[PDB]
């Protein structure tokens, strides 16, 4: 067999991230699924498209969808773009070269927000995963993992290599020590979650989920155990829906700054800061307009603390766009005007400029100069098809219909119809046939590129599907009207020639390649067949448990394909309505399935964002191909074979083209090195009267106590036998050394009696028969603290016991009741004394 | 999920919820979008006749049968406003009480922890304030810090002895905490405390065993008694 | 007396007598105490078309 690759892939404009501002209005940088566009904002057209490679289908491309980009950050000191993908992946791209630099891997989920350092040689990543990780790019690793974060990152601060003031999800917002790794000081920012963050100098504003927006001062010097971070006020912004982005832009000539908190909603509300001198102007005036209205000095100086929101922030304008927005970026300031570049999720850049002099705009609204929309279709393509030429591909949505070209890949015409359906080319490849959900049928041609005929009555309800006879003269139209309707075609209109009648919904429709076959799907699971050319009943396939949804039929017209929303695609005999296989293909409903022309093998294609490659006799996938994000609505296949078109709910068209040491032996290297170093410096020190150490930050003393806590008890014993004597020496010298440091010592005390005992009973008879006098000394000396630090626990113990005693005697006394009788005193302890019960034999 | 018969029914916080009462003298709040009881409200003992409500059902009035009237007031957001208050409250102590170890302020940190309730942190605090100690008891802000506690701290710290105490590797750090307590606190004070003596009880019992120990280590040492006088010889 | 259950449904308490609170403990400690308590107790038609 031959394999099938993603030969290109356009029609999108803009995906689900942030987009990024590059001046020469200058170009746009903007996410495209798994791909980066350059698009020039004044003309319109694609600058370059970034692609890493292992393009779909390839048997070196992977067996998962392509993660997609979720977030892009570039330093245009360096002309870098770092790019974090849904599998929490970072690339490294540069510009000029078009190539990936470097392949960070250090989260476990999508990247959030990704923000390089001044500098431009460190990044610092934010995922969802809920931890802030710091790159080094010359160092090519991750340098700190900071952890504190019970969810997803949702904002982040660190403009000094100091400092870095972290949000996130969970309704915290957390101070980070970049020399440190730990987190200082901790404030719940809002009551749900803490989405935004912004900050400029002290100033620092963050959104929760309510229109609710709090202030606060950054004293970051502040250093008092606390109040590093205070709440200053907080102020109402007008959309009641969730802030997601904050960003400020300073205005060098004026000093002027500017910020606007990106809603979830189509509405961005910008604000301006007010100047110190405004504030003290305002605060004087207010204070005339309270202390004419008469109030209390008091009450005045806490509604100025209750108004003080208000004296510094402006509400400047707001920016109502039609389609909901997903991001925005300041791109220009001046005295005379302010520029944003924004985002939708409908897949369309927008430009927005807003003219303004002095504290108020110009305008009531902004000014919108610059839009990309020509080369991307706002609604998810529903219907597609393919010409007989081979060469215009129409695309069919809600509310507008385009034809494409498929070399060049760029938009030819636009057509605005109904909410689209079900869209055929007619032969020749001049007119295009549409059927919207209304029940309008809609002719259009491409040469006069306007609309020629519709028929508004053509069905009472939607019309599912539509095909044509191979001769091109008779069309077929299903609706959910339980009709199907014939028209011909006269000279250029539509003339209905009968109806059927069926009895229940209809969901498709398919003409057999030589015409004398129709088939007709229902909700009712069943699929009717009938005699083109006499309309008469010839079979009912029964055995979908769920409506089918596609039908077709092969080209010498004895296959017959089922797909249906119960996951399965059941394969016909023609001729006697017998089932040859049923197949569980996909996880989710299968929406469209097509032969290959000429042959059985057909393609289907899913909501599960699969699209399968199938071998028509022996029934068996061939290939799977995994490059949508979404689910696959329609499907084509080219009349010569030569390649399938799918589009998706990503508004994307692609086209697919055919082509070790035991136990008393590792104490004695512990001991070897350890006491190496010890009478190291002891020599060094009386004479002025190693690597693996410094490795693990330990002192001699420490060290081999550490690996004598590892050594299982159970061989400790047996460790200590193995040692010849000369270690043992060895050993009491590392005692002796341990006696000094009185933490170590009482801290493993009972250790240190068990083992040091034992070597002196074990080697008893070889350690006395030595004259060393040194020996006699530490001997003397390991004995006599040995005593003090065990009678020092000693002592605790003993007078605690005695204590509790007392304690429990005088209690007994007040409270507890006597008996003068002894008998009666016997009765009343047995009854209070505590019992347990034990399984006996 | 009435067990009677229902006499009343209205409508509160507009649509989302309903109010009804029944013979069986239960005041029961549903959601009227899912049709689960919220909430249960049991303040009589009899039919409930009369049911009238004010602002939405901000505020309810019940009767009994007996004579028997309850007058309900919404509190859902004062609720929320207390937890908050006391969760931004919480978040601060915890700060403070992971920043103080790393700066090693041992007599804070005992604070926070024995508010807090964290049994790991208070723990380290005195186990490595103990450290300290070796090169009266703990140090002199520490051992105040402690004879200032009040009855129902020193229930939860002697809680935390007794269990420390019953593990051979962690009781010196238990020992030392009982000596500062008797050491510090009226002995006369400390009986009356309700439960202590059970407390108590069971720490006399390990606090032995842990002195049979220990005494055999004494023992057990004079073979360096022995060893040296062999060598002398 | 034996060192049991925690009182406080928040505490984690052990049979070695160490005790925990469920808020100190960071998250990959939570999962490690809940795996070991695991092996612990194992040992004992608009809509279709579109």
């Amino acid at each position: 067999y031959q394999r099938f690759e993603q030969a290109a892939a356009f029609g999108v404009i803009a995906s689900n991230a942030n987009c990024v501002w590059i001046p020469a209005p200058g170009q746009l940088i903007t996410s495209a699924l798994e791909d980066v566009n350059i698009w020039d904002i004044k003309t319109g057209d694609l600058v370059s498209k970034l692609s890493d490679g292992l393009p779909p289908g390839a048997s070196d491309a992977r067996g998962a969808k392509p993660a997609e980009c979720t977030y892009l950050e570039a330093h245009k000191d360096t002309d870098l773009l770092a790019v974090g993908y849904a599998d929490g992946v970072i690339k490294v791209w540069d510009l000029m070269s078009k190539t990936v630099l470097l392949n960070f891997n250090g989260h476990k989920a999508a990247i959030t927000l990704l923000q390089f350092d001044g500098t431009g040689t460190r990044l610092i990543s934010g995922s969802k995963d809920s931890n802030i990780i710091v790159w080094d790019l010359v160092g090519e690793v991750g340098l700190y993992k900071l952890r504190s974060h019970k969810d997803s990152i949702t904002g982040f601060w660190c403009q000094g290599e100091d400092w870095l003031i972290s949000t996130s999800k969970d309704g915290m917002i957390k101070l980070w020590d970049l020399k440190t790794h730990q987190c200082i000081e901790t404030h719940i920012a809002h009551t749900g979650e803490c989405w935004g963050l912004a900050v400029k100098d002290d100033l620092l504003i963050t959104t929760g989920t309510d229109s609710q927006v709090k202030i606060w001062k950054l004293d970051i010097e502040n250093d008092k155990m606390g109040g590093k971070l205070t709440e200053m006020g907080i102020f109402e912004k007008q959309s009641k829906q969730r802030g997601l982005k904050i960003e400020f832009i300073t205005n060098s000539s004026d000093k002027t700054s500017f910020f606007y908190i990106q809603n979830a909603d189509k509405t961005i509300e910008t604000f301006r800061i007010r100047k110190e001198e405004e504030i003290a102007r305002g605060l004087k005036k207010r204070e005339k307009r309270l202390k004419e209205k008469g109030l209390t000095e008091e009450e005045i100086a806490k509604s100025i603390k209750e108004s003080y929101s208000s004296f510094i922030l402006h509400p400047f304008q707001t920016i109502r766009s039609l389609y909901k927005i997903k991001s925005a970026s300041w791109t220009t300031v001046s005295s005379s005007k302010l520029e944003l570049v924004l985002t939708t999720s409908s897949n369309t850049i927008e430009y927005y400029s807003i003219p303004y002099e002095k504290r108020d705009p110009t305008s009531p609204a902004p000014l919108k100069t610059h839009t990309i929309e020509l080369q991307g279709q706002r609604t998810d393509v529903r219907s597609i098809d393919i010409s007989d030429d081979n060469k215009l591909l129409a695309t069919a949505s809600n509310g507008s219909l385009k034809i494409w070209n498929i070399k060049t890949h760029k938009c030819i015409r636009t057509f605005e119809c109904g909410y689209a359906l079900t869209c055929k080319f007619l032969p020749g490849g001049l007119l295009v046939i549409l059927g919207t959900r209304n029940g309008e049928l809609q002719l259009f041609d491409l040469a006069s590129s306007s609309l020629l005929d519709t028929i508004e009555d053509a069905h009472d309800a939607a019309i599912w599907s539509l095909d044509l006879t191979s001769d091109g003269k008779r069309l077929v139209t299903g609706s959910a009207d339980k009709t199907v309707k014939f028209w011909d075609f006269k000279v250029l209109k539509l003339h209905h020639d009968t109806t059927l009648e069926l009895t229940d919904d209809i969901l498709c429709v398919r003409v057999s390649p030589d015409d004398r076959y129709l088939a007709i799907s229902l909700l009712d699971n069943t699929v009717k067949v009938f005699f083109l050319d006499s309309m008469k009943f010839y079979l009912s396939l029964y055995g979908h448990k769920l409506p089918v949804l596609s039908i077709d039929i092969s080209f010498d017209s004895k296959m017959i394909i089922t797909s249906s929303a119960d996951k399965n695609i059941k394969i016909w005999g023609l001729d006697f309505g017998d089932c040859h296989k049923s197949l569980f293909a996909h996880q989710d409903s299968i929406m469209n399935v097509k032969f290959l022309p000429q042959s059985h093998n057909f393609f289907s294609c899913s909501k599960d964002a699969v699209v399968k490659y199938w071998d028509g006799e022996k029934f068996e996938c061939i290939q799977k191909l995994y490059a949508h994000q979404s689910e696959v609505w329609a499907l084509a296949v080219a009349t010569d074979g030569g390649f399938v078109v799918s589009s998706s709910h990503d508004h994307s068209i692609r086209i697919w083209e055919e082509t070790s040491l035991k136990a008393g032996e590792r104490l004695m290297e512990a001991l070897d090195l350890g006491i190496a170093e010890i009478e190291g410096l002891e020599a060094y020190n009386r004479d002025m009267k190693n690597a693996v150490l410094i490795a693990v930050n330990k002192t001699p003393e420490q060290y081999i106590m550490d690996t004598l806590l590892r050594i299982r008890m159970s061989q400790l014993e047996d460790a200590l036998m193995v040692m010849p004597f000369s270690y043992v020496l060895k050993f009491l010298k590392f005692i002796d050394t341990v006696m000094q440091n009185k933490t170590l010592l009482h801290s493993h005390l009972p250790l240190i009696c068990k083992n040091l005992f034992f070597i002196i009973k074990f080697n008893h008879k070889e350690l006395v028969s030595q004259k060393n006098e040194e020996l006699k000394l530490q001997i003397n000396r390991v004995k006599t603290e040995l005593r003090s630090a065990l009678k020092s626990t000693e002592d605790d113990l003993g007078f605690n016991v005695q204590g509790l005693k007392f304690v429990k005697q005088q209690w007994n006394l007040r409270h507890n009741y006597e008996f003068v009788d002894e008998y009666d005193q016997q009765e009343k302890e047995s009854n209070s004394a505590r019992k347990r019960v034990f399984g006996t034999v | 999920g009435h067990t009677n018969a229902v006499q009343r029914c209205s409508f509160i916080n507009k649509q989302k919820q309903l109010i009804s009462c029944g013979a069986d003298g239960l005041i029961k709040i549903w959601d009227c979008s899912s049709g689960e009881c919220l909430k249960t409200l049991d303040g009589h003992n009899n039919r409930l006749w009369a049911l009238s409500t004010m602002n939405d059902g901000d505020m309810i009035v019940s009767a009994d049968a007996d004579g028997v009237f309850q007058f309900w007031k919404d509190c859902t957001e004062q609720e929320i406003e207390e937890e908050q208050e006391k969760a931004k409250l919480q978040v601060e102590q915890e700060q403070s009480l992971q920043n103080y170890m790393s700066k090693g302020d041992w007599t804070n940190a005992f604070l926070l922890a024995m508010t807090l309730d964290h049994p790991m942190r208070l723990f380290n605090v005195l186990k490595r304030a103990l450290g300290e100690s070796r090169s009266v008891i703990f140090n002199e802000e520490l051992d105040q810090a402690i004879s200032i506690l009040n009855d129902e701290q020193l229930i939860l710290l002697m809680k935390r002895c007794r269990d420390w105490n019953t593990n051979a590797k962690t009781h010196t750090i238990a020992q030392r905490t009982i000596r500062c307590i008797l050491m510090h606190h009226n002995i006369a004070k400390l009986s009356e405390i309700p439960g202590m003596v059970k407390i108590v009880d069971a720490i006399i019992p390990y606090t032995q065993r842990h002195f049979t120990r220990v005494d055999n280590l004494v023992e057990q040492s004079y073979i360096l008694d022995y060893a040296l006088v062999e060598m002398d010889k | 007396y034996n060192v049991g259950k925690a009182e406080k449904d928040g505490e984690i308490r052990l049979k070695n007598g160490v005790a925990m609170s469920k808020e100190e403990l960071t998250r990959e400690d939570k999962n490690r105490l809940r795996r070991a308590l695991k092996r612990k107790r194992s040992k004992a038609s608009t809509n279709i078309k579109l």
